[PDB]
């Protein structure tokens, strides 16, 4: 009887792309204020 | 009779560029997903 | 001075022998050599049935049969003989612990992984937890410091720097006058503001175990090498110096004709780019100790700037005559080929020197510079990386990356690299 | 500076002969593993037969054309 | 002049002596042109490959139509005696002597070698006529000296720093052997040596500070004998290439079979082989065999013959087993 | 069970069951793909819950338990980019790319951190 | 009764024996001493040196600079010392500096020796004689310290390397007489021996006109009959040279009783069964060594040699993976693996390992014959013939080398050209049916 690796999940592509889009948003809006 | 001096002469001649030809092919820096072997092939097409 | 220098002699004599006894070559070498520059107390906690294993373990280690020694001390309850087994066990793993990418450059051959030390780290924690007397109070002895020091260095392996300093400072409070322990502490800094914070810890929070040490040595400021500690930190990174000049003078009065001080003192000129004075300060030490080979590569480096190839060549001839496989010997030779514009061959000798220690002085960086003249621009950049992870305090390593990435079409990666080196050496006008 | 004074890692004096660095490549040699690579699909068949040698006659006769299906139903030849 | 012998695939100290001579001849600054007979006695033995079957073939091609002088042993005493004979050979002899004194370091050796490749040696004749602005004579690769110097150049770039140090440690050993010789006493002072030495020693770029300590590097390594010398591995007294050894052996056996030679020096030197060059040079065995027959020794003849035919067959790819029995 | 209830985007019962599992196994399984797995999963759930602080702490303790892991570095860098700690995250991204060749998501994240470093003008 | 009193005597001496020798930074005997004590049958530290505190500081500088491989630097600082104890250290540093340098100088040259079968070396020898005359004991006295006895050992070994045989043994006997229990001293005295008749020549000398300095040695030990390395003498020389055995049995079981756990003895005892072509019994003997001592690259070359004859490639593949895991720089570990690669018919790889194994230690001439065999199976007879040929240049009295060379010609139609080689082999082992 042997156990395999328990299921683990890392950062997906959708969430990292959401963060990249948002981070473009706050690297884009602030220079308008400047 | 294999002359030992000529044998080692070719051996040195083979290894000398081997240090220079190191960075070719497999080695890839980070932030550049494209190794330098094709940096010059695109560079060759740039002028030509 | 008066009895202060006399008190040093007796206790320094200790630090020379037991350190040599339990196979610490590096620390004992500095201490014993300090006896000569400076102008048989025996004792250990051992039983007859256990004293035999120490002889068994020590001589197997001397014959460099590392791995057999581990087996023969499988079950030892001695407080500090256990250190010898783990020390052997650690090194047996290290020699085969070569990262794949660095190995390709390390050799050019172009062709269980780390869990052992995890067990080793667990073993040392288990032993101390179950040990009779902890580090607290006036308990513990010399051997206990070695365990923590061995615990400290292994912690640095997994980049656990924050806990590494705690173990090292803990080890040194128990036992001082161990040079090798402080050398590893240097790599724990990799920053400037923490040094004064660490300095504040030493001045206020830190305390010594006077039980083991002799008189006038529990106090921090009567200690002689805490000056050595201050010397090394303010030369690796200048920052803001505190009592640097005043303390340097006192340690110069003591320890006459001490080669290491003079080398360090002369090295200061190189950090100050005063080449003309540096050569004179190097030249005397060669006359005094011709067979001393440590930090001669710095002498080579300055000669490289002056391009006194005739002078440099005789230096290279002289160095190679007396030894041909010490890391500085190969390092200086590879520097020589650079003077002859033979950049393609200097790699080979730097490669030979690198395999000797694989954590040297700034030899990784010099290896990268030669690749730049070969226009590889890709071996050099990853080469410059290896200097970074080993020693993140190297200005040249960071600079090479930014300089190399400047040649690359993208300049964006270069800004960050220059920013780090800017913090390291803001004084440079070029950066 | 200070290079040889630290003793926290495998250095040039830990191995017996300092000149062994000349070779410094024998570490990076994957020694061939025991059984099947002596054949260099045939290797596994040879290895299968080599382990398959350990049967009784009737026992081997049982498993000549033995096949077991996923659900557990058994086919015997 | 005696010493341990070892085969070297690098620049032997003997080799530099020719390179000393060719430098003076091509420089044409001193107006000293070395006679052609001198070169043809020195370079020609170094020319590679003669081959000599043990028996079943006698002097089928080894005999030279013109009688040639014996090849020269790699000792300054023997080399100097060639130039010394002429009435004006003293001028040529001192030219070699001065250069060996000027060359006091490994760097200075490199200065000679870099000079020849950059200026003296040239790829081909078609660039001779365009290089009429050269103050020194220029060499073609295909010429007699050109092909030799090309090989010498190759043997210098072939090795690491480990070989270059052996050159200088051996040359100083080689130079100092001539020093405790009666002939050196005859040439203790010759004023012309200082003149020629200062011709090349110029442009040292320092005379006040480095030269004080440059001497210290040289002297400390050297056996000043004031204290115990720095301990170093035993070094050979004489270094010869395989081809140079071929010429001296072939001449000796031919002379033995049926300008004076030095039988004692050759025989003594041939007795100090590390037994590995003997494998690289199987002909040393048969040299005992021809000697063995002279005194009619049976077993000592046999083993030598078996010795010779075991190393020769393996070295040469063609089957010579059919020749061993004969 | 925790991995599932994370898959169903519940983000609550997953966390509760995972915490119960680790509190069962506090004493044993110090290593060997059990403690690391459960702890990293709990940290990833906290990240999804936007509770980034104990997320940072648990990711740090996992990293000090085992260093050679691209996923741990990439996720810690993601956590830092969630806040404004670019100086302490781009090194982690550097190490993650060093450990594993491609890391396409990590490549994009590091590139964005690059334009941030351009954009910022900190002393 | 008396045996137990002996056992208690042995423990005290071996504690002293391993102390000074390790304290004097020579590991040839120091490594032997502890393992000998380790295998001793179950039944405050001891130290002393006549050194002044001023000069004792120089000792630490000399001692730590020795093992840091900076031998030359040790000499410079220890130049002006006059104490015999430290005087030995300075020259020993000078000697090893030469030995290490010579190894560095020569790595591509495989065979060692001189065809016909110094000045730098003579510098050391003169210093020995100069200091020996100046010092006011000059052996042959009851008040003779260990340092002087150890000093003679350096004199003996340095002389032999100059090939001044018949003078080194005299120095070695003097060193052993003033101080026994130096195993490294006994080997260098072993290698000088060449024939069995000389073994009998010297064996008598150790009996009639030989005695130890009872002042230096502890009581109940200076007796030759109750000594140990005189016994260990008998076991090694009479069998390594395969000479006629005498006073050999009763000493053998005497050593088994005193040293039941000694790893070196059992392997030698296992070796004896191997040397008598008794492979089943030997396999059992070695199997204890592996279980008891898993990490010993000292005598396992015979083990893999046995296992190759045995077959069970599966068992051989066990060793090659295991042995190589320890380290790849011992002479044996590169011959262990070569056998495993040979058994699997990859000669062109296995041939390389044999050359690697010889390069590490040139004294292992047994690899030369194995070198040639793998050529034969590669159907390159030419390459083979020189191979066996080197083996007999290194030592003419090699039965294996002659036989292997005779065969290579025999595979070819040179039946007679091989008669000489086979004829030569007849003298070595006349008592064999196969030849």
């Amino acid at each position: 009887m042997i156990r395999r690796a328990p299921t683990t999940l890392q950062l997906s592509h959708d969430d990292v792309t959401s963060l990249i889009d948002d981070l473009n948003e706050q690297k884009l809006k602030q220079q308008l204020n400047i | 009779k294999l002359d030992e001096f000529l044998m080692l002469s070719e051996q040195y001649k083979s290894r000398l560029p081997k240090i220079r030809k190191l960075g070719w092919n497999r080695f890839k820096p980070i932030g550049i997903n494209k190794t330098m072997y094709e940096l010059e092939m695109l560079r060759s097409r740039a002028r030509a | 001075q008066d009895k202060i220098i006399h008190d040093i002699r007796i206790q320094l004599r200790k630090a020379a022998t037991e350190l040599s006894r339990w196979k610490l070559y590096g620390s004992s070498k500095w201490a014993a050599e300090a006896l000569a520059g400076l102008a048989p107390q025996n004792g250990f906690g051992l039983s007859e049935t256990e004293y035999d294993l120490y002889l068994l373990g020590s001589t197997l280690f001397d014959a460099k049969e590392f791995d057999r020694c581990v087996f023969f001390l499988k079950d030892v309850t001695n407080p500090y003989l256990k250190f010898l087994k783990l020390y052997s066990k650690f090194l047996s793993w290290d020699k085969k612990s070569q990262e794949s990418m660095e190995n390709i450059l390390t050799t050019g051959k172009f062709t269980e992984s780390q869990s052992n030390i995890s067990s080793i780290l667990k073993e040392i924690n288990t032993f101390l937890e179950s040990y009779e007397i902890k580090i607290d109070d006036d308990e513990a002895d010399l051997g206990l410091a070695l365990l923590y020091y061995l615990r400290g260095v292994i912690l640095k392996q997994e980049k656990n720097i924050s806990k590494a300093m705690s173990s090292f400072l803990k080890s040194l409070s128990c036992y001082s006058f161990n040079w090798s322990c402080w050398l590893e502490l240097m790599d724990c800094l990799q920053k400037v503001d923490d040094a004064l914070l660490l300095n504040n810890y030493l001045y206020q929070n830190f305390q010594f175990k006077f039980s083991e040490n002799l008189g006038s040595q529990r106090t921090i400021e009567f200690n002689i090498m805490i000056k050595f500690f201050k010397l090394k930190v303010f030369e690796e990174l200048n920052g803001q110096l505190e009592d640097y000049f005043e303390d340097l003078e006192f340690l110069l009065q003591v320890f006459p004709n001490f080669t290491f001080l003079k080398a360090y003192n002369a090295t200061i000129s190189y950090n100050n780019l005063d080449y003309v004075t540096a050569e004179s300060r190097f030249d005397d030490i060669v006359k005094q100790d011709p067979y001393r080979l440590n930090d001669l590569e710095t002498y080579s480096n300055i000669l490289y700037v002056m391009q006194k190839n005739s002078k440099l060549a005789y230096l290279a001839q002289f160095v190679s005559q007396i030894d041909r496989f010490r890391p500085e010997t190969c390092c200086i030779i590879a520097n020589y080929y650079s003077a002859r514009q033979e950049h393609e061959k200097s790699i080979m000798y730097f490669r030979r020197a690198l395999t000797l220690d694989k954590k040297t002085t700034n030899a990784w960086t010099l290896m990268g510079h030669e690749f730049v003249e070969l226009s590889n621009s890709h071996a050099a950049i990853e080469c410059y990386r290896r200097a970074v992870d080993i020693c993140p305090r190297d200005f040249k390593a960071w600079f090479g990356l930014g300089q190399a990435y400047a040649l690359l079409d993208m300049h964006l990666y270069s800004l960050y690299y220059f920013q780090k080196a800017c913090t390291l050496k803001p004084w440079d006008r070029r950066i | 500076s200070s290079s040889s004074y630290r003793d926290s890692y495998f250095q040039y004096r830990h191995l017996p002969a300092p000149h062994h660095i000349l070779y410094a490549e024998w570490n990076q040699d994957i020694l061939a593993l025991p059984d099947e690579v002596a054949n260099i699909m045939t290797s596994e068949q040879n290895s299968n037969r080599y382990w398959n040698s350990f049967h009784d006659e009737d026992d081997w006769n049982l498993f000549n054309g033995m096949e077991l299906e996923s659900n557990g139903v058994v086919t015997f030849a | 002049k005696y010493g341990p012998l070892g085969i070297t695939n690098f620049i032997t100290p003997y080799d530099l002596c020719i390179l000393i001579l060719i430098h003076a001849h091509c420089s044409q600054d001193n107006g000293i042109s070395v006679p052609t007979a001198v070169f043809l006695r020195l370079i020609s033995p170094t020319r590679p490959s003669l081959e000599w079957n043990p028996l079943l073939k006698d002097n089928s091609n080894l005999r030279s139509s013109s009688i040639v002088p014996p090849p020269v042993l790699p000792i300054l005493d023997n080399i100097i005696r060639i130039l010394l004979d002429d009435k004006d050979g003293n001028k040529i002899a001192l030219t070699l002597m001065g250069y060996l004194e000027a060359i006091n370091g490994l760097d200075s050796i490199n200065r000679l070698m870099m000079d020849l490749e950059k200026n003296c040696l040239v790829n081909n004749y078609r660039s001779m006529k365009m290089r009429t602005t050269s103050t020194r004579r220029q060499m073609t690769r295909a010429s007699f000296l050109g092909t030799f110097l090309s090989t010498c150049i190759r043997k210098y770039q072939i090795g690491d720093f480990e070989m270059r140090e052996t050159i200088w440690i051996n040359l100083q050993n080689f130079k100092t052997v001539f020093k405790h010789t009666p002939l050196w006493l005859r040439f203790k002072d010759n004023v012309h040596i200082q003149k020629v030495k200062n011709c090349l020693l110029a442009n040292d770029e320092i005379s006040v500070e480095d030269q004080q300590m440059v001497e210290f590097f040289q002297h400390f390594n050297n056996g000043n004998d004031a204290d115990s010398k720095t301990m170093n591995e035993e070094n050979y007294g004489t270094l010869i290439s395989i081809q140079h050894l071929q010429s001296i052996v072939n001449r000796q056996i031919v002379n033995w079979l049926d300008y004076e030679e030095q039988s004692g020096l050759v025989f003594d030197l041939l007795d100090t082989l590390s037994l590995n060059d003997a494998t690289k040079f199987p002909l040393i065995f048969i040299l005992k065999y021809l000697e063995a027959i002279k005194e009619n020794s049976y077993q000592t003849a046999l083993d030598s013959l078996h010795n010779y035919f075991d190393y020769k067959s393996t070295g040469n790819s063609q089957n010579y087993f059919h020749i061993s029995l004969l | 069970m925790g991995v599932m209830y994370f898959k169903k985007n519940e983000f609550v019962k997953a966390k509760k069951y995972l915490k119960k599992a680790l509190e069962v196994v506090k004493d044993l399984d110090p290593s060997s793909r059990t403690t690391i797995s459960i702890q990293l999963n709990l940290g990833h759930t906290y990240r999804k819950l936007n509770e980034n602080e104990i997320a940072i702490k648990c990711f740090r303790c996992v990293l000090e338990k085992n260093d050679k892991n691209s996923e741990i570095h990439c996720s810690l860098g993601y956590l830092y980019l969630k806040t404004k700690k670019l100086q302490k995250a781009i090194d982690h991204l550097h190490k993650s790319l060093y450990l594993k060749p491609n890391n396409s998501s990590a490549t994009a994240l590091l590139k964005n951190a690059l334009e941030l470093n351009v954009t910022l003008s900190l002393d | 009764d008396s045996q137990d009193k002996i056992i208690h005597d042995i423990r005290i001496q071996l504690r002293k024996a391993a102390t000074e020798l390790s304290r004097w930074k020579l590991y040839g005997s120091s490594k032997w001493a502890a393992e000998a004590l380790a295998g001793l049958a179950e039944a405050i530290p001891q130290n002393g040196f006549g050194l002044s505190e001023t000069e004792y500081d120089l000792y630490l500088l000399g001692s730590t600079l020795f093992d840091a491989k900076e031998f030359d630097r040790c000499v410079f600082f220890l130049k002006d010392v006059t104490n015999p104890y430290l005087k030995f250290l300075k020259l020993y540093s000078k000697f090893l500096s030469w030995d290490k340098k010579s190894q560095e100088s020569m790595e591509n040259i495989l065979t060692t020796g001189k065809f016909t079968d110094q000045s730098n070396i003579s510098s050391i020898l003169k210093e020995i004689n100069t200091f020996l005359e100046s010092y006011e004991i000059k052996i042959d006295d009851d008040e003779a310290d260990l340092g002087l006895a150890l000093l003679y050992y350096l004199r003996g070994v340095i002389l032999k390397q100059e090939k001044n045989i018949s003078k080194a043994m005299s120095s070695f006997l003097k060193s052993l007489s003033c101080y026994s229990f130096n195993w490294s001293c006994w080997l260098e005295l072993m290698d000088c021996l060449q024939k069995v008749d000389d073994a009998l020549l010297l064996n008598n000398y150790l009996y009639q006109n030989f005695q130890f300095k009872f002042s230096e040695n502890l009581g109940s030990q200076r007796t030759i009959e109750f000594n140990i390395m005189i016994k260990f003498f008998k076991l090694k020389v009479f069998e390594e040279l395969n000479g006629q055995l005498e006073d050999y049995f009763e000493d053998l079981e005497f050593l088994l009783q005193v040293f039941p756990n000694f790893t070196f003895l059992k392997a030698y005892n296992a070796t004896i069964s191997y040397n008598n072509l008794d492979y089943v019994t030997a396999e059992s003997r070695f199997d204890d060594i592996v279980k008891q001592d898993p990490y010993r690259l000292n005598d396992l070359e015979t083990y893999s040699n046995i296992l190759y004859v045995m077959q069970k490639n599966s068992k051989l593949a066990y060793l090659a993976q295991f042995v190589s895991q320890i380290d790849r720089f011992r002479p044996e570990t590169c011959c262990i693996i070569a056998n495993y690669y040979s058994a699997r018919q990859e000669h062109e790889k296995s041939i390389m390992y044999f050359r690697r194994a010889l390069t590490l230690d040139k004294k292992t001439t047994n690899a030369w014959t194995l070198m040639g065999h793998e050529f034969v199976e590669l159907s390159n007879s030419h390459a083979a013939i020189e191979c066996y040929r080197r083996a007999v240049d290194i030592c003419p009295r090699d039965f294996k080398a002659w036989f292997g060379l005779g065969q290579a010609y025999a595979l070819l139609d040179m039946h007679l050209y091989s008669l000489y080689y086979f004829q030569k082999a007849c003298t070595l082992k006349p008592w064999d049916r196969r030849i």
